[PDB]
Parts: C-alpha cells; structure tokens; sequence
C-alpha cells in the first residue's frame, strides 16, 4: 500500500543521487526499455561551448595529521552541504568530488547563455565561504580554483558504479590551469574571456616558472523492492548499509589497505571527432569497461572493491571488508589476490586488443599500500569515498609509470619481493610530501631487449 | 547452425591461415557466413591478414557481399582501413556499394586517403 509510494520516493531519491535531474525525469516515462531493464541501452552526447570549474583545498595532508578521522567527515559535510546548496542558489550542475577536489560544470543538460557569469559567481562565492569557515573555526585552508571553456561529450559509462560524466581534453586544461593557479584567485582562460564584458577584476595573471590571466575576485512491491536494494548495493557497499541502519553517518579507519589506479595511456589519440560526435569510440570504451565490469562476478572477487571510475581511468581497493579475524589464514593475502586481479586486467585488455581490428590499447597500472581512511560525503545525496596519503601516492607513481608496466611502491616491492613476483628496478622519481621514492616494473623484458 | 562452434573453428582457421582445415570443416556442413560476439565475418578476417586464396575460397563458399561488424563496415571499408589493393579489386569486381558510409558516417574514400594508401582511393573513384 503505502509502503509502496514510501519505496518510490525512495527509488526516485536514489536516482537523483548518482544521476541527473532531466535524464532521471525523462527515463521514468521508460523512453527506453532497455535502460529500465538496466535499471534492474542509454544515450551518449557531445555539446560545445561549456564552462567547467575545479577547486581544491590547499594543504589538504596538513589538516589530516593526527585526527580522529571524524572531524574531517564532520567538516568535509558542512563544506560540501554549503557548496552544493550555494549550487541551487546560482543554478549550477555538480559532477562529482575526487577526495580533496570538487568541480561543477555549467550549462551540461541545455546551454545557458549565461554560463561563465555564473560560474565566476560560484568561485566567488566558494571563496567567501572557505574565508567564514575559515574565520569561524580558526583552520588557515585556501582554495586553489580553476576555470574553463569550450566542448565536451557527456555519457554515463559502466554498469557497476556508473555515474554521470563528461570527458574532452578541456577537463585537462581546466585541471592544469587550476595547478597553475593561486590562492584565493580564480585562474581563467581567455577561452572564457572572450565574452566576459569586463564588469570584474581584470589582471594578467600568467606563470612565474597560454592566454590566461587571474581574478583575485569583485504486487509491485518486491519488485520495487528488489530495485531499490540494488540500487542502493550500486551506491553504497553492504557493510555500510547494514552500519548505517542505527546511525546517521559513516566513517571508519584502517591502518594499512592496498590501492591501484589503471588508466588506458594510448586512448588519447584515437579521438578522431570526423564523425559528428565521435560517439561509437565511446562505445567501444563502454564496451571494455563493461568488460571489465563482468571481471569482477568470479567467487574470488569479493574482497576487491571497484570505488569510481575516473574520466577513463579505474581505481580498486580491498582489504578493508575483511572484518572477521580468523586465526587459520593470513591476513596479508589481500595484497596479493589484488595483485593477481591486476595481472588478469592486463590479461582481458591484451584478449580485448587482439579480437579487436587495426589499434593496440596499452594501460598503466600503479599500485600502493598502506593506511587510509573511509567515508560517506552526501544526505539526500549518497557518495562512497576514501582519502589518506597512499590514494595520492598511488596517483602521483601512476602518472610516473610507462605503459604495460606494473609500477609498484618501494615498500609494496619490499613486501611482494620474498613472496616471489619478479620485477627489476627502474630508477627514483620525486614525489611531493615524501620526496625521492624508488620505482620497480614488474615486467621482466617483455619487448624485444 | 546449432552449436555453431565449427563457425569458431572456421574462423580461427581463417585468421590462421590454415586452409585444409577450411576445407574439413566446410565437409562437415558448417555454415559459410558464421559470425561472432563482435560481428566479425570470415572475410574480413581475410582483409586483416591479406590471403587472397582463402578469399576466392570463401567466394567460391558463397559469402555476403556486405558483410557489417557491429561498427557496421563493409569489407571493402575494411580493406581500405588496412590497403590491401588486389582484394580491393577483386570484391569491387563483384559489384559492390560504391557510396555506402558505416554508422561512422564516412565513405571508404577519405578513409583510404587518411590510412596512407592512394591506391584504393584511385581504384575506387572510377565508379559509376
């Protein structure tokens, strides 16, 4: 009866909290049965001329030294509860946060003609929050904020965590300019300030180690049933859920966990946009993640968690759902069963590249060990996330690999060296926070030499 | 046809290059036009590895003229993808599409200008 319309409410809800508002409310009208059945097949675009923000916190590692792990969900919440609200107030669409950094997007359902205006207000306005916050709580933290324009194509990829997303090299301009950028300013293009109409603080803010410039501001019941607790297994893990029941919140720390980003290197250059769109190459890449996806039903996969999926990169954690001790097994297998699942993703991109015609797709893989913590973000809104040290170490030696090679943390190497896997050393690589870090490849001379 | 693993061992023996196997299975009644989970048809694997042997033999076996993948490519858009000009001809021969363009939108002959091979674009510009 009434249990009913309760479970709608809660379906539409948890709809609106991995995906938006206008696809949400046009696919309930099942303008596709295959996307219903998904549910249990969808549209991919490309649009031009869009505005794209990114902001994050300065000195990020410094507020999290010695916490309890639970003032920064406390105040991760109030941050974000201020921005997202400061959102309906100027009409902007969130994508999603990385830890440490939030970005918006203007414009992505319909064009406005008013984008950049409104995006500028966000900066401002999320500068003069961080300023109260700062000013209340007494937590010297500044945001480093970025901006852009131009085009990029929006779709939802994946079928296990899928979200949302928008991919085009602009989200990297956006994200280097705002590296590029100081606190308390916002750092625009001149993209973007092709129709500013100078009603605010121009200066030229240009680099002191590309047309930019700086701002310094002014029966259907199990049915429904059935959909919705998948819906929720898609958001939010089991443990958290069952958690979550007698509480309100979630947070929780774990002093040593493993973690591995992978990310396919030569996808870059296949962007040939000829075709109106370049629609069909994104499928291509829904079907390998997809792929991927079904990767995770065997029996030995239960201990690995998929968290997000980065633009086109990938990121898997384990050893934190292992609560039960039992003193018959070794707790430090988790490494190495993650380890192996990283070797049979290398394994299915190398059949995926053979049964496909006329392109090889390689992949970096960076893998890191060590403590972190983890957390849920939203309310009425519902995100999964972890932050730490080693996710950002993990990140960085990522970026420092070479394709096809298994790049992996001197302490990790000193862990997995007696057990047996081979590798060679590759040299030292700065790393900021923790300076020099050695580098270690686990192919052993695949190539020709 | 039912169990259509001989489709499997057909087209592995295609892309293998290994014709008395052909000829076996074709013996056993396998059918001439097997497909994959991608779309992939025996004839293009022919236009992959370039063996105009096998490819009389799948004409001879009675293939499509216009095979499609799940990117909806014809052979010879395939053949003009990889350049492989006396296969070029010998399927135009048969007379296929001359405008046709796969859900990419493109006609065979920009993209045989843009994979390095002028030949298959000359060849094909004669057409009526």
């Amino acid at each position: 009866g009434k249990d009913l319309e309760v479970e709608k409410a809660l379906k539409e809800r948890m709809i609106h909290s991995v995906m938006p508002r206008i696809i949400a409310d046009d696919l309930m009208k099942q303008g596709d049965e295959e996307s219903e059945n998904s549910v249990k097949p969808f549209k991919m675009q490309q649009i031009e001329e869009v505005s794209i923000l990114f902001a994050d916190i300065v000195g990020f590692t410094k507020m999290s030294a010695n916490k309890s792990a639970h003032a920064l969900v406390g105040l991760l919440n109030d941050l974000f509860g201020r921005f997202d609200r400061l959102c309906e107030e100027t009409k902007c669409e969130k994508i999603s946060t990385l830890g440490d950094c939030y970005y918006c997007v203007a414009g992505c359902p319909e064009p406005r003609a008013d984008h950049a205006y409104c995006c500028i207000e966000m900066g401002l306005g999320m500068i003069r929050a961080i300023e109260q916050f700062c000013q209340e709580k007494k937590e010297m933290v500044n945001m480093r904020v970025g901006v852009h324009t131009g085009t990029v194509l929006c779709g939802i990829l994946g079928m296990r965590r899928f979200k949302f997303d928008v991919w085009s090299n602009d989200v990297n301009l956006a994200n280097l300019m705002e590296q590029l950028g100081v606190a308390g300013k916002v750092h625009i293009s001149e993209a973007t300030a092709k129709y500013l109409d100078d009603r605010y603080e121009m200066e030229d803010g240009k680099v002191t180690e590309l047309k930019t410039y700086l701002i310094a501001g002014q029966t259907k019941i199990q049915s429904m049933r059935d959909q919705a607790d998948w819906l929720l297994r898609n958001i939010i893990p089991y443990h958290v859920a069952e958690q979550l029941k007698v509480s309100q919140t979630y947070s929780k720390n774990h002093d040593s966990g493993g973690v591995i980003f992978a990310s396919i290197v030569n996808f870059s250059e296949f962007y040939e946009e000829n075709y109106e769109g370049g629609k069909e190459c994104y499928r291509v890449l829904n079907e390998l993640i997809g792929d991927f996806d079904e990767l995770l039903s065997k029996p030995d996969y239960s201990s690995i968690e998929k968290i997000k999926t980065i633009g086109a990169t990938y990121m898997a954690a384990s050893g934190l759902n292992a609560t039960q001790c039992r003193d018959g097994s070794h707790p430090q297998e988790h490494l190495q069963i993650l380890f192996e699942f990283a070797k049979e993703m290398m394994r299915v991109v190398d059949d995926f590249n053979n049964n496909m015609l006329w392109f090889n797709f390689k992949l970096r893989v960076g893998f890191n060990h060590g403590p972190l913590t983890a957390g849920v973000i939203g309310t009425t809104k519902l995100l999964y996330d972890i932050w730490g040290d080693t996710v950002n170490i993990a990140s960085r030696m990522d970026t420092t690999g070479v394709e096809c090679r298994i790049q992996v943390s001197e302490e990790s190497y000193r862990v997995l060296s007696k057990m047996g896997y081979e590798f060679d050393y590759r040299g030292t690589v700065n790393v900021k926070g923790k300076g020099q870090m050695k580098t270690y490849l686990y192919p052993k001379c695949t190539d020709s030499g | 046809h039912h169990g259509s693993d001989l489709g499997k061992k057909l087209l592995e023996a295609a892309r293998a290059g290994q014709d008395d196997e052909v000829r076996i299975l074709m013996a056993n009644g396998a059918d001439v036009n097997a497909t994959d989970d991608y779309g992939h048809t025996p004839l293009h694997l022919a236009a992959w590895f370039g063996h105009l042997e096998i490819v009389e033999v799948l004409l001879k076996a009675g293939a499509d003229v216009n095979a499609a993948d799940w990117l909806g490519d014809t052979p010879l858009h395939l053949a003009a993808r990889i350049g492989h000009l006396e296969i070029v001809e010998v399927l135009l021969k048969h007379g296929a599409d001359v405008n046709a363009q796969d859900k990419f939108g493109k006609t065979p002959f920009d993209l045989a200008i843009d994979n390095g091979n002028e030949d298959i674009a000359e060849v094909l510009q004669k057409a009526a």
